[PDB]
C-alpha cells in the first residue's frame, strides 16, 4: 500500500501529458487566481502616476511602457484563463484604442468577489445572474453620468483639452506638447464628413533631438533619399506610378531576335529613343516629381535628370497609396503621362536631413489634407515608441469622440459614482442576487484604488472622501494625483475627462470576460506540443 | 572466424520441427476456435492505423494479426485462400487443419513417417470429395425462396444475422444483377460491378441495393440539373481540357494578332469538343478526367449536367448500369455509346454530402448496395458479412449443388471413412481413421461455442449417423441439440465445403512434409 | 496465451477482461459527459497543445477535443460522429444511453447472466421502443412559432438563455428564407460568416450576403444602392497560353507593341463587361458589382474602375450558387453572349472593413433563397461556440420540418418508452426480459442526468415524474427548475423525432456488438 493508482474510467484514459481540472477548487478558483495575478501584473501602470515595465519577450526585444494591451501582448500568458481576460483587453484596444487596462483591473476585480461569494455560498450560477443585472444596470446609469460633450472637433485648443486625459495616463510629464500635436494632427485629417481614419495619422519617428522637438506635417514624410539628382521642388505636379520607371516587357517570355547586322546596331539605340520619349512626355505634362512604387532603370534615371523631374522610389504598396492620397494623384500602372487630374500636387517636395536621417518630404502649406505626419523626435527608439503609442491613444480618442461625443468624469469620480448608484441597487434587490450586484459594484472600487495606490497614497482614506462627496451631491468630484496627502477635486472643473464609449465598451468586455471565466467548470489541457 | 554458413544462420531439425510446426498451426486454431457458429462472439481488433476491426470472421482475425513462425504464416495463407476462392469456410480451414495437424502429431510420435501420413491423408481426402459429392443436394436457382434460405445459413453465423432478410435479398439482387453473359462467357464479378458505400448514420434497415450506382459527386457547375427522369449519359475518358501536345509543340510569336488568336484557339478547340459532345444530345456528362469551365458553359448552354472527376471503377459500373460506352475522343462518339438505360439521375444531399444517383435503371449489369449504420466499423463488419452472403449466392449460381451444415456433412464424411476404413489391412488405416475423427471437430466446436455438452452430443450424433439415412442429422448452435438439417435449414454450398477440406488437408500434408527450418540468410 | 505465443509483444483482453474494459471506458465517458446534458450543464475548456481555446457544452467537440487512446472510446466517438453528421444533435444522450446499456448490462452478465441473452432483450426492446415513439411523436403543422420552440429547445442548450434567444430568431428565420415547400432544405444555402469585434448578441442575419473580401482599387466605391451583380467565374487577369508561345521581337517599338497585344484577350472580356455595364446603367444613378470565381489583375481593376465597377475576385465556389439565389442572375464562365437577364439585384452593396480584413455586404434582395448568418463576438471562442450551437439549431430546425413529427422533450419520451417497455416484459420469452429491464432502466438516464444537472435527487425526481405519468399517462419531463414534472409539449420543449429514432437505432446496436466482443486484440507487429 504505497501507491495510489488511477481511478478507471478518464484518469486512466486520458493522455500522458494532459491535464483534466473539475470542480470549483482544480478549476474555478485557480482560474480566479490566475486572472487575479494578471490583474497584478498590470494594476502598477494604471493612471498617470502609473510605472513603466521594461519586458523582453522571447526574441529580445525591449518594450518600455505602462500600455496594459501591449505589456499584456508581450508578456508570454500561458494560463488559458488569463488568456481570455488577455482577449478581453485587446477586444477593448480593437474597438475604443484606450481603456485596456480599466478592463484588467474591474474584470481581475469581480473575479476576486466572485471567489468570495462563492465561498461564503453563492452558485456560480447567481454570481453570473447577479454580475450581467449589475452590467445591465451600470449601462442603463453611465448616459446619466456623461457630464459634458466635446461640442466642435475641428476646434485646436478644445481638441487638445479632450485629448489631454487619455494621453496623460501615458506620458504625465509632458502631456500638453503632445496633445497640441495630436490635436493639430487630427483636425489637419479631419473632413467636412464626420468619418475619421486613424492610419490617415502617420508617425515619423527620428532619432536625436527630444520630444519637445517633435513636430506636425501636413503631408508625408520617407526616410527615403532621392534617386536622381534634383532633391528640391517647390510647386510639385507629382506623378505617380505603381509600375517600375523601365520600359515595359511582356509577361510572356520576350526574347530580342536579331537576324540582321542593321537590327543588332539599331535595338539599344531604339530602346534609349523609346525611354527618352517616354520620359519626355511625362515631363512635357508638367510631372517635376515622379514617385515609382517599383525599380528605377538607369537609362530612365538618365532621362529624368536630363528632363530636370525629381525621382522618388517608395518600396511600399500602402506608403505609395498614402502618398496618392496626400498629393491627390492616382497610381498608374502604365508607364503613360499622367492627364490633368490624374496629377497630385504638394506646396513642396524636398529631401531633407533630420539628425542623422534622410527624408523626402512631400509638404503641404494649407492646414489640411488627407494625410499628416507627426515627426517624433526623442533621445531613445523606445522612448519613441512609447510615445507613438501615446499618440495612438490620443488619435483614438479623437475617433471615439467622432463617433461618441458624449465624456464622463476621470480620476475615479464615474466609477465611484456607478459603485454608490448600483449599490442602492443591490440594496433593494431581495434574492441571492443583491451579494453580486453588490460586489459588482465594490468591483468599480477598485479603479480609485489603483490610482490612489500608485499617486502614493492611502486608498482607503480617498476612496471614504469619494463616497463621502458623492453622498453630498457631486458626481463629478475624483481623486487628485497632485497632493501628496488623500485628496478629491472636481473632475470636470479639473479637465480630466474619460469617453462615455469607452467606459461602456470596458465595463462591457470585462463583465463578459468574467462571466466566460465563471461559466468555465471543467478544463482538459492537452499535452503542450 | 571461420564460419562456413553465416552467423544468424540457425537451423533447427527433427520432431522439434515437426512439433513446433504443429503447435504453432494448432495455436493458429486456437485464436479463432470460438468465432465458428451461429453463436460466436465478437473480437475487436486494433490496426497498426489506429484503426479498429469488429468481427466474427476468421480471415480478417488472422489477417489483422501478424506471425513470425513460418506454420502460423503457412495457416494465414490457408485461410486468405479459402476467402479468396470462395468466400466463405475462413475459420472452418483453420480448425480442420488444426485438427488434421493434431492428429498427425500421434502418429508422428509413433515413429510413422510423414510421408506415410500424407498419403494415408490424400486417400482421405479423395474419399471425402467422393462422399460430399454423393450426399449432396441439387438446387432449383431460380426458386428465389430456395436461394435465400442457402445465403441465411451462411450469414446466420454473422453480425447481420438481426436483419437476415435485409441482407439476403440485398445480396441476391446484387449477385442476380452482376449475372452477365458476352460471347458465350459467364461473368459474375460482384467485385467490379457490385459495390457496397458505406454511408455512416441512418439506420440498417433502410440500407439497399439500388437499380444503378451511387458515387459521391455533385455537379460541376450550379446551374445543372440536379434531377433528371430519362437521362441519356455519355461517359468520357479524355479531359474535356485544353492540354497540351506530346511533342515539343512550343510556339513562336513575332506578329500582335497571334497570342489573342492562340488563345481564342484554345476557346475554339473546347467548343469544337463540346459540340462533338451536344450533337449526341445527352443530358448528362461523366468525365473520368477534368472539365473546363469553359467547357461547362458549352455544356450548360445544351442544357447538359456534368461530374468532373469520376473514377475508372466508378465509371466503367455506370457503363454497366445504364447501358453506356466510354469513349476517349468526342469525335469517335456514338448514339451506340449513349447511354439509354437509366431511369433517373438525381444528386442529392446525403448529411453534408453530395451524392449521385443514377438509379431506375433497366436491365443495369452494375449495382450499387447503400449501407447506413451506426459507424464505419459496424458499416465494415456489415460489408463483409455481405461479401460472405453474396459469395456464397455466386457459388451457388455456379455450382448449383448443397450439403447440409450444423456438422452433418463432417458426420456423415467421417462415417463413410470409418466405413471404409475397414476394408483397408495395411499401417495407412490409423491416420486415414484418424482424419476421418478429425473432421468431427466442425460438430465439436459448434457445441462447444453453443454451450452444450461435447461428449454427450458428440456420441448421440456419431451414434445417429450410424443408422441409414441420418447424413442429414447435426447439431444447432443455438439450442445444443440434434436436429435434422431438412428441419433446421442449414445447408452450405457443396463447392465451399469442398474447398475447405481440400485446403486443410493440403495444409496438413505441407506441414507434415516439412523438416529442417532454417532462418537468418538475408536474400 | 495463444496470440502471445505467436506475437510475443501482443496486448491481449479475454472475455472477462474485454468486457469490462470495454465497460469501464463507456462509463468513464459517460462520466465526463453527463455534465454536458441540458441548459443547466456546464460548459468545458479546451486547451489544445498550441494553447487555442474553445468553451463548449457540445458531445461531439467534447469527445474529439478530449485527450483519449481507448479502442471503446474510438468506437463511441465514431457512434457520435455520424450521429452528429446525419442529425445535428444526440451526441450526449448518444455517450449517456450507451454507457447506460452497458452498466444495466453488465448489472446482468456480472450475475452470470450470457450477453447473447441481454443483447436479445435489447432487440425486443428496441422494436417496442420504436413502435412507442411513433405512437407518441405529434405530427404538427411547422409554423414559425413550432419551430421557434424547437430552435430554442436547442440552443438553450448550447449557449446562453439571451444568446439563445437571439440565434433562436436568427437561425428559423434562415431557414424559413432559404427553404422551398417540399424541396429538401440545402443548409449549404446559410453561408455562416463569423466577424470579431462586437458583442456576441449582435448576431444577425443578412437577407443576402457577406463576402469575407472586398475591392481591391481603392478607387472603386465602398456603397453603392441599386446594383446589378454579376456573377462570373472568367479569367480577368492575365493568362498565358497552353502550349508554350514566348515572344519574338527585332525592336524596342516591337516590344511595345507585344506588350499591348498580349492583354487584348482578356481586355476584350473587361470591354464586355464594360458595355453591358453602359448599357444597363446609361449614367450613374444604379450601380455594377462584379464577384469573380477567379482572378483579376490591376490593369482589369483599373479598367473597371475608371467605369464605375466594383470588382471582387476569387470568390468562393459556393457563393457562386449563393449570389444567384440571393440576387438572382446567372453565375458565368464566359462571356460569350452576355445579356441583362444574366445579371442579379442586390438594393444595397456596401463595405465593412474590422482591422486588416474586408467585408462587403450584398443586401436588401427581394426573395433571397440563400442568406447568411453573420456571427459577430468578442472572442475567437466566442466565435467557435456559437458556430456549433448555430449548426446545432439549423440542423434541429431542418429537421423539424423534414420529420413534419415533433418529440416531447425533458426525459418526456424516455420516462414513457420505459414504463412501456416494463409493461411490455412479459410478452417476452425467457431471460431476455432481463435485456428489456436493462434497455428501460438505460433510458431512463436522460430524466436522470436532467435532474442530477438541475442540482435534484436522481430517485425522487424520477419517482414524481413516472408517478405522474402513470396516473394520468400525459407525457411529462423534468422541470429543470423545480424538479416537478411538466408537460413538455405544453411548455414548449421539443426533440427531433430523427434524433430519437437515431439515437434508440445507433445506441442498440453499438452497445450489442460492444457487449458480444469477447476478445481485445493488439496484435498487427
Ligand atoms: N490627471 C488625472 N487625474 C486623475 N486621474 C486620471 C488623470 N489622467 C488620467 N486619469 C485616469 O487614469 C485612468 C486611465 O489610465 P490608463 O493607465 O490609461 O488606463 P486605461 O488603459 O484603462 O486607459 C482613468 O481612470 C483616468 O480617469
Ligand atoms: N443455425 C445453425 N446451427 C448449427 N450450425 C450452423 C448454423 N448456421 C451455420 N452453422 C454452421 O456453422 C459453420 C459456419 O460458421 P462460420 O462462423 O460462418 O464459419 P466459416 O464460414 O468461416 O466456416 C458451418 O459448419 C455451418 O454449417
Ligand atoms: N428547457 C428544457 N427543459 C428541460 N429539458 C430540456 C430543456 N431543453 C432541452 N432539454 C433536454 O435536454 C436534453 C439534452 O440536451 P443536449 O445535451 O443539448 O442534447 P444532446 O444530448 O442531443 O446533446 C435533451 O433531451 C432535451 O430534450
Ligand atoms: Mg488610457
Ligand atoms: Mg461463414
Ligand atoms: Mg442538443
Amino acid at each position: 500500500a504505497l501507491h495510489v493508482p488511477k481511478a478507471p474510467g478518464f484518469a486512466q484514459m486520458l493522455k500522458e501529458g494532459a491535464k483534466h481540472f473539475s470542480g470549483l477548487e482544480e478549476a474555478v478558483y485557480r482560474n480566479i487566481q490566475a486572472c487575479k495575478e494578471l490583474a497584478q501584473t498590470t494594476r502598477t501602470a494604471y493612471g498617470p502616476n502609473g510605472m513603466n515595465k521594461m519586458v523582453i519577450n522571447h526574441l529580445e526585444k525591449l518594450f518600455v511602457t505602462n500600455d496594459a494591451a501591449t505589456i499584456l501582448r508581450e508578456l508570454e500568458v500561458q494560463h488559458p484563463a488569463a488568456k481570455m481576460i488577455v482577449m478581453a483587453s485587446h477586444m477593448q484596444e480593437q474597438e475604443v484604442g484606450d481603456g485596456t487596462n480599466f478592463v484588467l483591473v474591474f474584470a481581475g476585480a469581480l473575479l476576486e468577489l466572485a471567489e468570495e461569494l462563492l465561498r461564503i455560498g453563492l452558485s456560480v450560477s447567481e454570481v453570473i445572474e447577479g454580475y450581467e443585472i449589475a452590467c445591465r444596470k451600470a449601462h442603463e446609469i453611465l448616459p446619466n453620468l456623461v457630464c459634458c460633450s466635446a461640442k466642435n472637433l475641428r476646434d485646436i485648443d478644445e481638441v487638445s483639452s479632450l485629448l489631454r486625459t487619455s494621453i496623460m495616463s501615458k506620458q504625465y510629464g509632458n502631456e500638453v506638447f503632445l496633445a497640441k500635436l495630436i490635436a493639430q494632427a487630427c483636425v489637419s485629417i479631419f473632413p467636412d464628413s464626420g468619418h475619421f481614419n486613424v492610419d490617415n495619422i502617420r508617425v515619423c519617428k527620428i532619432l536625436g533631438s527630444g520630444i519637445s522637438s517633435s513636430s506636425v506635417l501636413h503631408g508625408m514624410v520617407f526616410k527615403k533619399e532621392t534617386e536622381g539628382d534634383v532633391t528640391s521642388v517647390k510647386d510639385a505636379k507629382i506623378a505617380v506610378y505603381s509600375c517600375p520607371f523601365d520600359g515595359m516587357i511582356t509577361e510572356t517570355k520576350g526574347t530580342v531576335l536579331i537576324k540582321t547586322a542593321e537590327e543588332l546596331m539599331n535595338f539599344s539605340k531604339g530602346e534609349e529613343n523609346l525611354m527618352d520619349a517616354q520620359v519626355k512626355a511625362i515631363a512635357d505634362t508638367g510631372a517635376n516629381v515622379v514617385v515609382t512604387g517599383g525599380k528605377v532603370a538607369d537609362m530612365a534615371l538618365h532621362y529624368a535628370n536630363k528632363y530636370n523631374i525629381m525621382l522618388v522610389r517608395l518600396n511600399s504598396k500602402w506608403d505609395l497609396r498614402r502618398l496618392c492620397k496626400t498629393v491627390g494623384a492616382t497610381a498608374l500602372p502604365r508607364l503613360t503621362p499622367p492627364v490633368l487630374e490624374e496629377m497630385g500636387h504638394c506646396d513642396s517636395v524636398y529631401l531633407s536631413e533630420v539628425g542623422d536621417t534622410q527624408v523626402v518630404v512631400f509638404k503641404h502649406e494649407k492646414e489640411d489634407g488627407a494625410i499628416s505626419t507627426i515627426v517624433l523626435r526623442g533621445s531613445t527608439d523606445n522612448l519613441m515608441d512609447d510615445i507613438e503609442r501615446a499618440v495612438d491613444d490620443g488619435v483614438n480618442t479623437f475617433k471615439v469622440l467622432t463617433r461618441d461625443k458624449r465624456l464622463v468624469p476621470g480620476g475615479g469620480a464615474t466609477e465611484i459614482e456607478l459603485a454608490k448608484q448600483i449599490t442602492s441597487y443591490g440594496e433593494t434587490c431581495p434574492g441571492l442576487e443583491q451579494y453580486a450586484i453588490k460586489k459588482f459594484a465594490e468591483a468599480f472600487e477598485a479603479i480609485p484604488r489603483a490610482l490612489a495606490e500608485n499617486s502614493g497614497v492611502k486608498a482607503n482614506e480617498v476612496i471614504s472622501k469619494l463616497y463621502a462627496v458623492h453622498q453630498e451631491g457631486n458626481k463629478n468630484v475624483g481623486l487628485d494625483i497632485e497632493a501628496e496627502v488623500p485628496a478629491v477635486k472636481d473632475m470636470l472643473e479639473a479637465g480630466i475627462l474619460d469617453t462615455y464609449l469607452g467606459k461602456y465598451w470596458a465595463i462591457k468586455l470585462a463583465t463578459n470576460a468574467a462571466v466566460t471565466v465563471l461559466r468555465v467548470d471543467q478544463i482538459i489541457m492537452a499535452k503542450p506540443a | 572466424p571461420v564460419l562456413v554458413l553465416s552467423q544468424n544462420t540457425k537451423r533447427e531439425s527433427g520432431r522439434k520441427v515437426q512439433s513446433g510446426n504443429i503447435n504453432a498451426a494448432k495455436t493458429i486454431a486456437d485464436i479463432i476456435r470460438t468465432c465458428l457458429g451461429p453463436k460466436s462472439m465478437m473480437k475487436m481488433l486494433l490496426d497498426p492505423m489506429g484503426g479498429i476491426v469488429m468481427t466474427n470472421d476468421g480471415n480478417a482475425i488472422l489477417r489483422e494479426i501478424q506471425v513470425q513462425h513460418p506454420a502460423a504464416k503457412s495457416m494465414i495463407e490457408i485461410s486468405r485462400t479459402q476467402d479468396e476462392e470462395v468466400g466463405d469456410g475462413t475459420t472452418s480451414v483453420i480448425i480442420l487443419a488444426g485438427e488434421m495437424l493434431s492428429v498427425a502429431e500421434h502418429f508422428l510420435e509413433q515413429q510413422m513417417h510423414p510421408t506415410v501420413v500424407i498419403s494415408a491423408y490424400r486417400k482421405a481426402l479423395d474419399d471425402m470429395i467422393s462422399t460430399l459429392k454423393k450426399i449432396s443436394i441439387p438446387v432449383d436457382i431460380s426458386d428465389s425462396d430456395m436461394m435465400l434460405n442457402i445465403i441465411n445459413s451462411s450469414i446466420t453465423t454473422k453480425a447481420i444475422s438481426r436483419w437476415s432478410s435485409l441482407a439476403c435479398n440485398i445480396a441476391l439482387d446484387a449477385v442476380k444483377m452482376v449475372q452477365f453473359e458476352e460471347n458465350g462467357r459467364k461473368e459474375i464479378d460482384i467485385k467490379k460491378y457490385a459495390r457496397v458505400e458505406k454511408i455512416p448514420g441512418g439506420i440498417i434497415e433502410d440500407s439497399c441495393v439500388l437499380r444503378g450506382v451511387m458515387i459521391n459527386k455533385d455537379v460541376t457547375h450550379p446551374r445543372m440539373r440536379r434531377y433528371i427522369k430519362n437521362p441519356r449519359i455519355v461517359l468520357l475518358d479524355s479531359s474535356l481540357e485544353y492540354k497540351k501536345g506530346e511533342s515539343q509543340t512550343d510556339i513562336e510569336i513575332t506578329r500582335e494578332e497571334d497570342f489573342t488568336r492562340i488563345l481564342q484557339m484554345e476557346e475554339e478547340y473546347i467548343q469544337q469538343l463540346c459540340e462533338d459532345i451536344i450533337q449526341l444530345k445527352p443530358d448528362v456528362v461523366i468525365t473520368e478526367k477534368g472539365i473546363s469551365d469553359l467547357a461547362q458553359h458549352y455544356l450548360m448552354r445544351a442544357n447538359i449536367t456534368a461530374i468532373r472527376r469520376v473514377r475508372k471503377t466508378d465509371n466503367n459500373r455506370i457503363a454497366r448500369a445504364c447501358g453506356a460506352r466510354i469513349v476517349s475522343r468526342p469525335e469517335e462518339l456514338r448514339e451506340d455509346d449513349v447511354g439509354t438505360g437509366a431511369g433517373l439521375l438525381e444528386i442529392k444531399k446525403i448529411g453534408d454530402e453530395y451524392f449521385t444517383f443514377i438509379t431506375d435503371c433497366k436491365d443495369p449489369k452494375a449495382c450499387t448496395i447503400l449501407l447506413r449504420g451506426a459507424s464505419k466499423e459496424i458499416l465494415s463488419e456489415v460489408e463483409r458479412n455481405l461479401q460472405d452472403a453474396m459469395q456464397v449466392c455466386r457459388n451457388v449460381l455456379l455450382d448449383p449443388q448443397l450439403v447440409p451444415g450444423g456438422g452433418a456433412s463432417e458426420m456423415a464424411v467421417a462415417h463413410a471413412l470409418t466405413e471404409k476404413s475397414k476394408a483397408m489391412t495395411g499401417v495407412e488405416q490409423w491416420p486415414y481413421r484418424a482424419v476421418a475423427q478429425a473432421l468431427e471437430v466442425i460438430p465439436r466446436t459448434l457445441i462447444q461455442n453453443c454451450g452444450a455438452s461435447t461428449i454427450r452430443l458428440l456420441t448421440s450424433l456419431r451414434a445417429k449417423h450410424t443408422q441409414e439415412n441420418c447424413e442429414t442429422w447435426g447439431v444447432n448452435g443455438e439450442t445444443g441439440t440434434l436436429v435434422d438439417m431438412k428441419e433446421l435449414g442449414i445447408w452450405e454450398p457443396l463447392a465451399v465445403k469442398l474447398q475447405t477440406y481440400k485446403t486443410a488437408v493440403e495444409t496438413a500434408v505441407l506441414l507434415l512434409r516439412i523438416d529442417d527450418i532454417v532462418s537468418g540468410h538475408k536474400k | 496465451a495463444a496470440v502471445k505465443t505467436l506475437n510475443p509483444k501482443a496486448e491481449v483482453a479475454r472475455a472477462q477482461a474485454a468486457l469490462a474494459v470495454n465497460i469501464s471506458a463507456a462509463r468513464g465517458l459517460q462520466d465526463v459527459l453527463r455534465t454536458n446534458l441540458g441548459p443547466k450543464g456546464t460548459m468545458k475548456m479546451l486547451v489544445s497543445g498550441a494553447g487555442d481555446i474553445k468553451l463548449t457544452k457540445d458531445g461531439n467537440v467534447l469527445l474529439h477535443e478530449m485527450q483519449i487512446q481507448h479502442p471503446t472510446a474510438s468506437l463511441i466517438a465514431k457512434v457520435a460522429t455520424a450521429q452528429d453528421d446525419i442529425t445535428g444533435d444526440g451526441t450526449t444522450s448518444n455517450v449517456l444511453i450507451i454507457g447506460e446499456l452497458l452498466k444495466q448490462a453488465d448489472l446482468y452478465i456480472s450475475e452470470g447472466l450470457h450477453p447473447r441473452i441481454i443483447t436479445e432483450g435489447f432487440e425486443a426492446a428496441k422494436e417496442k421502443a420504436l413502435q412507442f415513439l411513433e405512437e407518441v411523436k405529434v405530427s404538427r403543422e411547422m409554423d414559425r412559432e413550432t419551430l421557434i420552440d424547437v430552435a430554442r429547445t436547442s440552443l438553450r442548450t448550447k449557449v446562453h438563455a439571451e444568446l439563445a434567444d437571439v440565434l433562436t430568431e436568427a437561425v428559423v428565420d434562415s431557414i424559413l428564407a432559404i427553404k422551398k415547400q417540399d424541396e429538401p432544405i440545402d443548409l449549404f444555402m446559410i453561408e455562416i460568416m463569423e466577424m470579431k469585434h462586437k458583442s456576441e448578441t449582435d448576431t444577425s442575419l443578412i437577407r443576402g450576403l457577406v463576402l469575407d473580401h472586398g475591392a481591391r482599387h481603392p478607387d472603386m466605391k465602398k456603397r453603392v444602392e441599386d446594383a446589378y451583380i454579376l456573377t462570373c467565374n472568367v479569367s480577368l487577369e492575365y493568362e498565358k497560353t497552353e502550349v508554350n508561345s514566348g515572344f519574338f521581337y527585332k525592336s524596342a517599338e516591337e516590344r511595345e507593341k507585344l506588350v499591348k497585344a498580349e492583354r487584348k484577350f482578356i481586355e476584350d472580356r473587361v470591354k464586355k463587361i464594360i458595355e453591358l455595364k453602359r448599357k444597363v446603367c446609361g449614367d450613374s444613378d444604379k450601380g455594377f458589382v462584379v464577384i469573380n470565381q477567379k482572378g483579376i489583375d490591376p490593369f482589369s481593376l483599373d479598367a473597371l474602375s475608371k467605369e464605375g465597377i466594383v470588382a471582387l475576385r476569387r470568390a468562393k465556389r459556393r457563393n457562386m450558387e449563393r449570389l444567384t439565389l440571393a440576387c438572382g442572375g446567372v453565375a458565368l464562365n464566359s462571356f460569350d453572349d452576355l445579356s441583362p437577364d444574366c445579371l442579379g439585384h442586390a438594393g444595397l452593396v456596401y463595405e465593412y472593413t474590422l482591422g486588416e480584413e474586408k467585408f462587403t455586404f450584398i443586401e436588401k434582395c427581394n426573395n433571397p433563397r440563400s442568406v447568411t448568418l453573420l456571427i459577430k463576438g468578442p472572442n475567437k471562442h466566442t466565435l467557435t461556440q456559437i458556430k456549433d450551437a448555430v449548426r446545432d439549431g439549423l440542423r434541429a430546425v431542418k429537421n423539424a420540418i423534414d420529420d413534419g413529427c415533433v418529440v416531447p422533450g425533458a426525459g418526456a419520451v424516455e420516462v414513457a418508452m420505459a414504463e412501456a417497455l416494463i409493461k411490455h416484459k412479459p410478452s417476452v420469452k425467457g431471460r431476455a426480459q432481463l435485456g428489456v429491464q436493462a434497455f428501460a432502466d438505460a433510458l431512463l438516464i436522460i430524466p436522470k442526468v436532467l435532474a442530477q444537472n438541475s442540482g435534484f435527487d436522481l430517485q425522487e425526481t424520477l419517482v414524481k415524474i413516472q408517478a405522474e405519468h402513470s396516473e394520468s399517462g400525459q407525457l411529462v419531463g423534468v422541470d429543470l427548475n423545480t424538479g416537478e414534472p411538466m408537460v413538455a409539449a405544453e411548455v414548449g420543449v421539443w426533440d427531433n423525432y430523427c434524433v430519437k429514432k437515431q439515437l434508440l437505432h445507433s445506441c442498440t446496436v453499438i452497445a450489442t456488438n460492444i457487449l458480444l466482443v469477447d476478445e481485445i486484440m493488439r496484435a498487427g507487429m
